[PDB]
């Protein structure tokens, strides 16, 4: 008959192999699949959300885990706060929908973006200094030569929600501190301390390769 | 307003639930849909008396707060929201028009993290931004009907991500309201 | 883009299974028998997905043996076979694979077999909480072919790949260790956190 | 030669395989087929005939087994009888071709419809409730709640027949009930006692899946 | 008409049988076809002289009853209906045209349910809606050709569904006439 | 719709005869071999379908040896060996495939056998009563190659698919049960009601 050889390699089973089997119902109507909302093809899709990002990761006591979620500001020129931008190594980005499926990766590429959110009284007024570092650079001295780099002047008197963008990363890594520009000023009658909530999310050039479990 | 998965619910009047009394030591409060309606009202009457059901839902959730308090609320729907104990009880559950209180926030009765919750169709409730968050959910079902006593198709959370704040003289409670009107239904087989 | 898809993100079959015959043994098919797999499906709800399993039988040693297998499935809603003589076994409408242990391992596909439109991880409510009663696929019997004991002891490794992955309405993914296989509850007291912690 | 390797799954005997075999006389011509009356190709349309249907399933005695065929209408308000509206499981459904085909396979839904026949004296008259409640619905208290639902009134002194077509059904389950809703009237020499047969089938759109022996 | 199985036969008078008597006590009767006309008649003459036969039939059922009786009779063909004893002997086997009783209507002397025999041609006989049942029946053989007395077609059975009843005083029996008129007949084999 | 087709219902090859060889044996063709499926086939009164034989065979232990077997189809008509030695073995008009235990199962298929036009399954006459004359679809003889006493004892079991069924005149399913594999006798005395029964 036809003359064929088998070649090296035969009668092995990988694992990754996506060859077609043989179906073991083949008269079996699967039931036809109706439209539920909110369908997902891609995780980049869910890489692309804001999550909260547990920058006030300190505590570890069970009953005070929630405020871990956000990190005060209350009442010059001080160091509110300080995380590295590291989507998949250990730290605050454990908590993002993000910096989980980092880790069911091995390489990672593209442009971050991390919001913050004021969450004092409205008649609470002040400035913060948001400063990232590009990777190498350490942390700044002060907030003399933190504001020269790149750097926000956030105020909550007016605006609510600042978002500030990391330009690139990719799997040293960058910084991002938080200063205090100006004190906290509030009126009487108003809570003396206030919060802050870090939502952290991937641009639209974020990807993934090499799955990994 | 925020459209749930970005669909309009397709093939009915606003019911306004008890109010929440959000305090300094407050953790969380759920409601479980359409089970939170089933009791009360004209629409409960059809949901008890037939065996199928569909319906969408337009939750809109409120707070009374001054300018002298703070704190932000994140209310969020989340499809098939069951709950893990410490099995749980019915009233923990099915809670009816006057949800449950979460005794573990973190891990939202479900071993999942509050962190993530922003997956879901959500807004937030910044006290010194906005008090209003409504958000239209379509109906979510591997079916296209279902019932509505034993089954409950989505959770409604709304927990404190930051807590309450005030100076003392001021009101130590702050009542949330949250009203709901179906949209959308359908209901078969009169029992 | 390609790399993060549904089909790459549940690809590369992963031993779901091992069975032991020291004379049949029955092995409802779950796809959680995977250790590291059950994290992944919950995030999302909703699931249709077409599924190939491989049997790759040998004795404890790994060593080949010239015997004769009977894998028969049982599709959702027939009786099991409850001894080595049961009717069951000669029914037709279970389907069987007969293979030897010397020919390379069984491979078979089953379609998606929930009578909804979807797999659903998580039931809020009643048929005995959170029983999703129409997630169940089927079962795989495993008996060695002959009336008489065999002669070597055999184990059987299972191998299963979806293929065809649809998912829906996506949700956080699980932090705490599980403890059930059907329901999510956690241990209270032993709570953690996310992830690690620092000092400042 | 022509290079190829023998994929995982090669050796292996699946009985539901539906490969072509080679034949054992390549040379036999089978006899051509004439056309025989009655050639049936789908089993729903023997699935769509009338069928009797035992309500009367109580008795059991060997010379008596003839008296399940029907159910008797005899001399207000009463309960003549009632069956569940399930072709598969266990009860009167089990006679019936519909319900012996269900036990074939594992999955059926669709609408069903059951007809009634009064076999009494021409000059015999009266009425009777037939009431379909929904699944999960229990067995009405009386009458009055009977008719409040879903129900035909039927009068068997005009027509002889009537049919009831169940909504539809699944693999809870419906409930039939047939109540007196005028005694029975017959005139003197006619027999005081009569019977009713109910034929069951198929409508349509049945459909089954899943075939298990 | 009830034409068996949507098909006229294709490629020759009326024959009346001898009454039966309908009663309290009656269980069924069957007749063997086209065995029931080979010892009678024209058709039998030729039946008897030759090798091979085709032909449908037209049987016509009819009861002469009053309006205080009441009662159901099921009659239906059965092709190739073979008896099951609890062998039978040659007169229950192929009875001529005078029938034979069943002594197990339920399970028809075949151990087949009388309950499904709605599958098959057939018309009801009921005495309060009508007294006339005719079925028009084609050839059925897996051969075009076949001996007629070696090998019956169907079997005509008339099974009482529902026992007569009737008021003392009134005719205790109902006599039931068959008249059946073989319709393109064929012979061969003149011996 | 496509389910309840006839090939669907009478598709899945069933066990349907083993054969023990503790040197040679006979086994004439009969679909009702498969317990279930007379009760399946009586439901038409004719039929016309093609047959796929599948011979797997093996020790009473399920394990495989080097041994040739033999299996050798007699078309109806033809005489059948009365011995191991017997003429009809080497007969050139009785098909024979030569199979090893090691190669894959022999799967050979066999086409419509009846003169007639269709598989009658109930005879009302007399070629005594009720012997339906042709409905032989032929036989199968099973034998090992050699002229010597074999080594082992072997087992050999028979799988068959119809394919390609035709069905005609439908008729009421058997609900007594069968005494005889070829008339429809019952009993008589023990005479059951078709289902079960209540109170009410």
């Amino acid at each position: 008959g036809f003359p064929t050889e088998l070649k090296p390699g035969t009668n092995q089973f990988l694992t990754t192999d996506d060859g077609v089997s043989a179906p073991i119902l083949p008269n079996f109507h699967p039931t036809p699949c109706i439209h539920i909302p909110g369908e997902v093809r891609n995780l980049l899709e869910l890489c692309q959300v804001e999550t909260i990002l547990e920058v006030n990761n300190v505590p570890t006591n069970a009953t005070s885990l929630m405020e871990r979620l956000r990190f005060p500001v209350s009442a010059k020129g001080e160091l509110c706060a300080v995380f590295r931008a590291d989507p998949g190594r250990n730290g605050p980005w454990q908590s993002t929908l993000l910096g989980q499926l980092c880790g069911y990766y091995t390489q990672w590429s593209g442009s971050l973006e991390v919001t913050f959110m004021f969450t004092g009284s409205f008649m609470a007024t002040g400035k913060m200094l948001i400063a990232y570092t590009p990777p190498g650079g350490p942390l700044p001295k002060d907030r003399a030569t933190a504001m020269l780099g790149t750097h926000v002047i956030w105020d909550f008197g007016l605006q609510s929600s600042v978002t500030l963008v990391i330009p690139w990363i990719s799997n040293t890594t960058g910084l991002v501190s938080i200063w205090y520009q100006t004190n906290y000023v509030v009126p009487i009658g108003a809570p003396n301390t206030a919060y802050i909530i870090a939502l952290a999310a991937a641009q639209k050039n974020f990807t993934m390769k090499l799955c990994k479990d | 307003i925020i459209v749930g998965y970005g669909e309009w619910p397709s093939y009915n009047r606003f019911y306004t639930l008890d109010t929440k009394l959000w305090e300094k030591s407050s953790k969380g409060w759920y409601w479980k849909f359409p089970d939170v309606l089933t009791e009360t009202g004209v629409f409960g009457q059809n949901a008890q008396f037939h065996y199928l059901y569909r319906s969408g839902f337009c939750i809109h959730v409120q707070c009374n707060a001054s300018k002298f308090h703070q704190g932000a609320l994140l209310v969020a729907v989340l499809p098939e929201y069951v709950i893990g104990t410490v099995h749980p009880p019915y009233k923990q559950t099915q809670p009816g028009a006057d949800g449950f209180e979460l005794q573990h926030p973190y891990v939202l009765d479900a071993g999942i993290p509050i962190s993530q919750l922003t997956v879901c169709p959500h807004q937030w409730i910044n006290l010194r931004t906005n008090n209003c968050a409504t958000i239209i959910v379509p109906y979510i079902n591997a079916l296209p009907f279902d019932s509505a006593l034993n089954h409950c198709n989505f959770g409604l959370l709304v927990v404190p991500i930051s807590p309450l704040d005030y100076d003392q003289g001021a009101t130590p409670v702050i009542p949330i309201t949250i009203t709901l009107a179906p949209m959308c239904s359908e209901f078969a087989g009169l029992r | 883009t390609a790399e993060t898809t549904l089909d790459s993100f549940f690809s590369r079959a992963g031993l779901v299974g091992e069975i032991d015959l020291p004379g049949y043994a029955n092995w409802d098919i779950d796809i959680t028998g995977y250790a590291q797999m059950r994290r992944k499906v919950e995030l999302f709800t909703y699931m249709r997905f077409d599924a190939e399993f491989t049997f790759v039988a040998c004795t404890p040693t790994g060593e080949v043996v010239p015997q004769l297998l009977q894998y028969m499935f049982v599709p959702p809603g027939a009786p099991k076979p409850d001894s080595r003589e049961s009717l069951a076994w000669q029914t037709a409408t279970n389907p069987s694979v007969f293979v030897k242990l010397s020919d390379p391992p069984a491979q078979v596909s089953v379609p998606f077999m929930s009578p909804a439109s979807a797999y659903q991880w998580f039931y809020d409510g009643y048929p005995e909480y959170g029983a999703m009663p129409n997630n169940m696929m089927g079962t795989f019997s495993v008996r060695t072919v002959g009336t008489s004991k065999s002669k070597y002891p055999l184990v059987v490794r299972i191998y299963m790949r979806m293929k065809h992955v649809r998912a829906w309405i996506p949700r956080p993914m699980r932090n705490q260790n599980y403890l059930f296989k059907a329901n999510p509850n956690y241990a209270g007291n032993s709570i953690k956190p996310t992830g690690a912690s620092r000092t400042a």
